[PDB]
RNA sequence: AGACAACCUGGCGAACUGAAACAUCUUAGUAGCCAGAGGAAAAGAAAGCAAAAGCGAUUCCCGUAGUAGCGGCGAGCGAAAUGGGAGCAGCCUAAACCGUGAAAACGGGGUUGUGGGAGAGCAAUACAAGCGUCGUGCUGCUAGGCGAAUCAGUGGAGUGCGGAACCCUAGAUGGUGAAAGUCCAGUAGCCGAAAGCAUCACUAGCUUAUGCUCUGACCCGAGUAGCAUGGGGCACGUGGAAUCCCGUGUGAAUCAGCAAGGACCACCUUGCAAGGCUAAAUACUCCUGGGUGACCGAUAGCGAAGUAGUACCGUGAGGGAAGGGUGAAAAGAACCCCCAUCGGGGAGUGAAAAGAACAUGAAACCGUAAGCUCUCAAGCAGUGGGAGGGGGACCAGACCCUGACCGCGUGCCUGUUGAAGAAUGAGCCGGCGACUCAUAGGCAGUGGCUUGGUUAAGGGAACCCACCGGAGCCGUAGCGA
RNA sequence: GGCCAGUGAGACGAUGGGGGAUAAGCUUCAUCGUCGAGAGGGAAACAGCCCGGAUCACCAGCUAAGGCCCCUAAAUGACC
RNA sequence: CGGUAGGGGAGCGUUCCGUGUUAGGGAGAAACGCGUGCGUGAGCCGCGUUGGACGAAGCGGAAGCGAGAAUGUCGGCUUG
């Protein structure tokens, strides 16, 4: 009994893992306020987005039993 | 395994004693003040090896304007120098410092082919 | 060339000498060791959390939560063992031959852990299969039994565990039945 | 294999040859599998007792300047500290275990490495367990002189059996290692000078450690 | 009855802290305090898990797993079942009924769950198994004993050196004028207990015991379960909130029952609450006996190698130091001289005076002697040039010490847009004094296998370690809530 | 792309401007240089101006910016 | 081939362990003091009209492993 690390939690709900081992995220905004968002606009915030490459040291510092490729 | 630091120290502190022999006061003294008087020691002998391949053109120079203005009323370092250089000769300015000193006559001489070429 | 306890010693690179922090400076990082000048980074102690920008909304935080997740629906898990017909191939498999789950473990082509061994077993066609073999397996993917039985290949589908029903839901599946039945003829 | 092994009968002439023929390292990188085999066993053999006091443990703390002067452990007007003499110890030494891990087949193969070494020593025998009965030591010693074996140098001898004769009249040589199988250490074979099988060993050796 | 280090059980039960504030949450049911018992305690013999296939009291380790989940869905918290091991053990009682009484009690009977027992009849009987005064037994512990093998030379001393020998079931260890298998005490090996202790066997004795058939009417742990409310605890924060345990109030059913299977109802499966008791595997060190130490060596190691919980300080709770190493042996210096003692100088002891404030004895700091040199001088004290003077040389043209006079030269650190700063810090010297360890994640460098790789706990001639131990784990399929 | 840092108080100078009084060694931006983190020379001394970017030795030589009465290196040079 | 924050490479030393009950050592070890010795330096190698018993090199391993700053800290000793 040592200590394992503990996978922060509320980053795994938002942030997870493609089979080749990119990571992606939903994208904020469709929520309420819908109506006066054009049809256009919804469509673009409905679909999955690759997270920016920036971030990916907090998320992946955050959530070390995920399996990620970072392509090397 | 506890290590104390034993000689290690101590040594060093001689070895930069050694160094600071013959200094006034407490620079001969005190191991703190000691390493500071080393590092200037050090560093103004470093500044002075340059400073020295200044200074004896200084000299050299200084000494070679007095043994030739001696000759003729007018008669410069410069226009020496200038004389020395169209007639091509290589000698540098030791050279022409301590034969100046240790052997005035050839500088005449020296004088008088610049001189004869010159006319 | 005979070893001994002093002609041994490691090869090159292997074990790298590791830096001592705060001592000297010619040597490293001394003084401050690489913590540059003052300020949080630099102070001994724990840091701030991983996830944690400035007190601006992190950015896990301004994400919302994963589609199925986010409310507590359970998540997707393997319910088979996949494998295809590439494997069956390149392993060892002479015509008569019972493929089966245990002879996949006897070859080693699968490795099952604890929740893989609970499990049962599937077929993915791909890659083409010569030789005529006998397979046993709970499940078979459309284009998987097209091309067993193309290449003469025999299926045995073993059962999977009953499910066990209320009589009650018996006589109402079987009135059902008795209805197509009747009709049909 | 690329050489003999000698057979010798009790009386120490030449009765045979064997082969030993083992898996061996490559040839660059043998050293360092070796090496590293060696330093594992030292390093897991290793107990840490080291124990310190940390700041924590020491005794007798209240938290204060002190009221009065201890001679040599404080002054008056002073706080509390690891920068006292005995004040606690800033990062001494606790009680470890030194554990580290090793491939099985690493581990075999450091072995082999090095016993495939040593064959430009070792010697086989006849299997001498019967010759001693009563436990003589003075008798063991004449054995080895007359095999070639100065006690002196570290020999090693590995063989199947433990005959208590045997054993006992071996105990108290400090330079001999009688070796079962259960207890065959890398450390050992490095360390010793000649080595020595019986056949029955070399049967077993090159079963175990057997090239394919 | 009191005492008792840690461990343990029960009761009360915080706060700083984390959340970059804080209030739910975290810290943590931790510390502390009270009470209690043991060498372990507690838990424990399914009103249990599970899922349509199965298990078979409790505890502990590995793993599942940082998975399912919980969460101002923030900080964070965090299971279980399957699977592998260590270790194994199951028993007493209430009620129906039959005896004795007016009772309350006592004696027999009776204890189980894919139901048992009471009731009513007919068969079997001898072995088996469990407990245990008394006692020579076995072993071990608490005193011990026997125990192999060497000499001379070498400057205080020989165990060292050179040179000869020998023992070894003994070459562990400590001592000895100096380092020893062979000098001493010992070690291997082998013998030994009147008395007490302990584990084991046996030990009269004490215990128990089967088998079938009929009978739903008799029992199967009541102010209980449940329900309504108020909480607590379960990984699970009231949530759809099961299971578990408590305040207030109501309040069942007996096997044709009852509970559990994560609201709830049906169906099936599993189990039998409201009475008890029980060994081992596990935790710990005020200690006892052995062992080892990439542990300390007098500022270290325990606070303590001497009066150490002392001196001293504090009304009191409490705080809390320092002082080690003459020599092998005191052989601790007779006698004379200075002489009131101390102290000294000879002599004598000693390998050495090492002379008692005595072993190596650095620096600061205090001096003494010899070489050169300063009293018209301005300067972070040096440096390049070197007048004059002095010293030990062998490459005598060199080296070393001094320093007439010229030139150059704004202490160090920290920290700053920037410092000689009149910005901070250091009296000086010597010691002590800081990126450490454990466990995971990622990356790199090296190896090992790639007939994919690897074992975890666990076992090991004590450790290490051969050889096991495939449970797990990583890689072989993705997409999608 | 990977691994893994500091930095996130700047100063003046040239130039374009705003605020201010076309005040400030003021303040705030824009395009540049030096200092910061740069020693050497010129500037009496003199972070930010001019020259030039210091691997090291030499009792060698040529120059830049700047200078040639004496302190103090070089012309008490020439001609208007 | 200037260099602060800072990153990377190559090294030296200290105590201890392996080799090792090592080589060497009362024909004087560690240490202490010295050098016209060798290193880019950390340092090494040599020497002792000190010292009185231990202990290298090589090839490896481990850290209570290098001090001038902490109004650090403990002793010693100055200044006034
Ligand atoms: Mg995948
Ligand atoms: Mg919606
Ligand atoms: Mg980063
Ligand atoms: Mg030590
Ligand atoms: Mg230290
Ligand atoms: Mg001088
Ligand atoms: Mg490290
Ligand atoms: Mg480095
Ligand atoms: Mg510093
Ligand atoms: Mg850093
Ligand atoms: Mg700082
Ligand atoms: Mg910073
Ligand atoms: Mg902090
Ligand atoms: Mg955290
Ligand atoms: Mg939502
Ligand atoms: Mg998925
Ligand atoms: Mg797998
Ligand atoms: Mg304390
Ligand atoms: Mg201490
Ligand atoms: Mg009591
Ligand atoms: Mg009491
Ligand atoms: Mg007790
Ligand atoms: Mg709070
Ligand atoms: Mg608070
Ligand atoms: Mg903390
Ligand atoms: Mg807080
Ligand atoms: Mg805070
Ligand atoms: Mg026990
Ligand atoms: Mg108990
Ligand atoms: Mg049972
Ligand atoms: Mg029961
Ligand atoms: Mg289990
Ligand atoms: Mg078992
Ligand atoms: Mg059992
Ligand atoms: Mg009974
Ligand atoms: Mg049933
Ligand atoms: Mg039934
Ligand atoms: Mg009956
Ligand atoms: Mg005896
Ligand atoms: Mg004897
Ligand atoms: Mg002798
Ligand atoms: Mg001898
Ligand atoms: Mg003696
Ligand atoms: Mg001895
Ligand atoms: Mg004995
Ligand atoms: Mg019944
Ligand atoms: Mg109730
Ligand atoms: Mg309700
Ligand atoms: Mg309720
Ligand atoms: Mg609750
Ligand atoms: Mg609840
Ligand atoms: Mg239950
Ligand atoms: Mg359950
Ligand atoms: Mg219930
Ligand atoms: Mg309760
Ligand atoms: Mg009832
Ligand atoms: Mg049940
Ligand atoms: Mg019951
Ligand atoms: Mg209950
Ligand atoms: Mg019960
Ligand atoms: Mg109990
Ligand atoms: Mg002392
Ligand atoms: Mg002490
Ligand atoms: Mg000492
Ligand atoms: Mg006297
Ligand atoms: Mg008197
Ligand atoms: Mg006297
Ligand atoms: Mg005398
Ligand atoms: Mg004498
Ligand atoms: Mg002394
Ligand atoms: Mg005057
Ligand atoms: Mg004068
Ligand atoms: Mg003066
Ligand atoms: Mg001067
Ligand atoms: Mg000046
Ligand atoms: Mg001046
Ligand atoms: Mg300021
Ligand atoms: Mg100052
Ligand atoms: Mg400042
Ligand atoms: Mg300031
Ligand atoms: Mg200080
Ligand atoms: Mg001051
Ligand atoms: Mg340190
Ligand atoms: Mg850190
Ligand atoms: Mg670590
Ligand atoms: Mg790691
Ligand atoms: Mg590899
Ligand atoms: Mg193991
Ligand atoms: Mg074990
Ligand atoms: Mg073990
Ligand atoms: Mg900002
Ligand atoms: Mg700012
Ligand atoms: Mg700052
Ligand atoms: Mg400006
Ligand atoms: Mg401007
Ligand atoms: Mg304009
Ligand atoms: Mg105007
Ligand atoms: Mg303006
Ligand atoms: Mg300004
Ligand atoms: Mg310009
Ligand atoms: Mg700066
Ligand atoms: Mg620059
Ligand atoms: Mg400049
Ligand atoms: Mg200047
Ligand atoms: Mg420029
Ligand atoms: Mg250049
Ligand atoms: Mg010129
Ligand atoms: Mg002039
Ligand atoms: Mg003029
Ligand atoms: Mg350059
Ligand atoms: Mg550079
Ligand atoms: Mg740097
Ligand atoms: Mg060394
Ligand atoms: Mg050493
Ligand atoms: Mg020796
Ligand atoms: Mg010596
Ligand atoms: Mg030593
Ligand atoms: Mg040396
Ligand atoms: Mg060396
Ligand atoms: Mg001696
Ligand atoms: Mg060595
Ligand atoms: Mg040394
Ligand atoms: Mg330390
Ligand atoms: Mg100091
Ligand atoms: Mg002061
Ligand atoms: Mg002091």
């Amino acid at each position: 009994k040592g200590y394992k690390m503990k996978t922060h939690k509320a980053s795994a709900k938002r942030f997870r893992v493609t089979g080749k081992g990119k990571i992606v995220r939903r994208r904020a905004g469709k929520q309420h306020l819908l109506a006066k968002k054009n049809t256009k606009r919804k469509n673009r915030l409905s679909k999955l987005i690759q997270v920016d490459r920036s971030d990916y040291d907090n998320v992946i510092g955050a959530l070390p039993y995920l399996k990620v490729n970072r392509k090397v | 395994t506890r290590v104390k630091r034993g000689y290690i120290a101590r040594r060093r502190r001689k070895k930069i004693r050694f160094f600071a022999s013959s200094f006034r006061g407490a620079h001969s003294r005190l191991t703190r003040t000691i390493a500071q008087q080393k590092i200037r020691a050090l560093v103004s002998a470093h500044r002075d090896r340059d400073r020295q391949k200044r200074d004896f053109r200084r000299l050299w120079i200084t000494r070679i304007n007095a043994a030739i203005r001696e000759r003729g009323v007018y008669y410069n370092y410069s226009k020496f120098i200038h004389d020395l250089y169209k007639r091509q000769l290589l000698l540098n300015r030791k050279i022409l410092a301590q034969i100046a000193i240790l052997n005035p006559n050839c500088i005449y001489m020296i004088y008088n082919e610049i001189i004869k070429k010159e006319d | 060339t005979r070893f001994r306890l002093d002609n041994l010693g490691p090869q090159p690179g292997s074990r790298k000498k590791g830096k001592r922090k705060g001592r000297g400076h010619a040597a490293g990082q001394g003084g401050s060791c690489g913590f540059g000048m003052r300020g949080q980074k630099s102070r001994s102690g724990p840091g701030i959390m991983r996830g944690f920008e400035g007190g601006q909304m992190p950015l896990y935080r301004r994400i919302p939560k994963l589609r199925g997740i986010a409310g507590g629906m359970r998540a997707g898990l393997p319910k088979y063992v996949p494998i295809n017909l590439r494997d069956i191939e390149v392993a060892g498999f002479k015509e008569g031959e019972e493929v089966s789950l245990e002879s996949l473990k006897a070859k080693g082509i699968i490795n099952p852990s604890g929740r893989e061994r609970r499990l049962p077993l599937k077929i993915l066609g791909e890659g083409e299969l010569s030789t005529k073999l006998q397979i046993k397996a709970r499940a078979f993917s459309g284009s998987a039994k097209e091309k067993l039985e193309a290449a003469g290949c025999s299926v045995t589908v073993l059962p999977g565990r009953k499910k066990y029903i209320k009589e009650s839901v018996r006589k109402n599946l079987a009135r059902a039945d008795e209805y197509f039945a009747k009709k049909r003829a | 294999e690329l050489i003999p092994l000698p057979i010798l009968n009790f009386s120490g002439e030449k009765v045979g040859e064997t082969f030993l023929n083992l898996k061996t390292a490559p040839s660059e990188t043998a050293r360092a599998v070796v090496h590293r085999g060696l330093i594992t066993h030292l390093q897991n053999k290793r107990r840490g007792t080291a124990s310190t006091l940390t700041r924590a443990e020491v005794r007798g703390g209240g938290r204060k300047p002190y009221p009065q002067k201890k001679t040599g452990r404080a002054r008056r007007g002073s706080q509390r500290s690891p920068l006292r003499p005995g004040g606690g110890v800033i990062f001494g030494p606790k009680p470890r275990d030194w554990t580290i891990k090793m491939n099985k087949k690493e581990r075999r193969l450091a072995l082999s490495t090095a016993i495939a070494s040593a064959v430009g020593n070792s010697f086989v025998v006849e299997e001498f367990a019967e010759n001693f009965e009563k436990p003589k030591t003075k008798d063991f010693i004449a054995a080895m002189q007359r095999w070639g074996l100065d006690p002196a140098e570290k020999s090693l001898f590995f063989l199947m059996d433990l005959v208590e004769n045997v054993e006992k009249s071996g105990r108290n040589i400090r330079t001999l290692k009688l070796l079962t199988p259960r207890s065959l250490n890398l450390f050992d074979v490095l360390n010793a000078e000649k080595l020595v099988f019986t056949e029955g060993t070399i049967q077993y050796l090159n079963q175990r450690y057997g090239v394919d």
